[PDB]
């Protein structure tokens, strides 16, 4: 009825309509930071996802 | 009319596992407690002859 990954995490499911195996990826996660040039000299700056 | 003859005995080449759920798992090990049988144990045989 479940699958479970490695990482003791529930990967896949049986649906009780269909009985069709759907496999599940989470929401996509992002990794954030921001470059300055230093305040007391300029305001633009860019961003990175890492 | 029939006869009876003393028990016989075999062994137990590793026979006896069983899946322990419902779940799905591949590419891996993984470890379980549970009732098994257990290998290499002398075990019991009969005949109808």
């Amino acid at each position: 009825q479940f699958g479970r990954d490695i990482a003791d995490t529930t990967d896949a499911v049986r649906d009780p309509q269909t009985l069709e195996i759907l496999d599940i990826t989470p929401c996509s996660f992002g990794g954030v930071s921001v470059i300055t040039p230093g305040t007391n000299t300029s305001n633009q700056v860019a961003v990175l996802y890492q | 009319t029939r006869t009876q003859l003393p028990p016989a005995y075999t062994n137990s080449f590793t026979r006896g596992v069983y899946y322990p759920d419902k779940v799905f798992r591949s590419s891996v090990l993984h470890s379980t407690q549970d009732l098994f049988l257990p290998f290499f144990s002398n075990v019991t045989w009969f005949h109808a002859i």
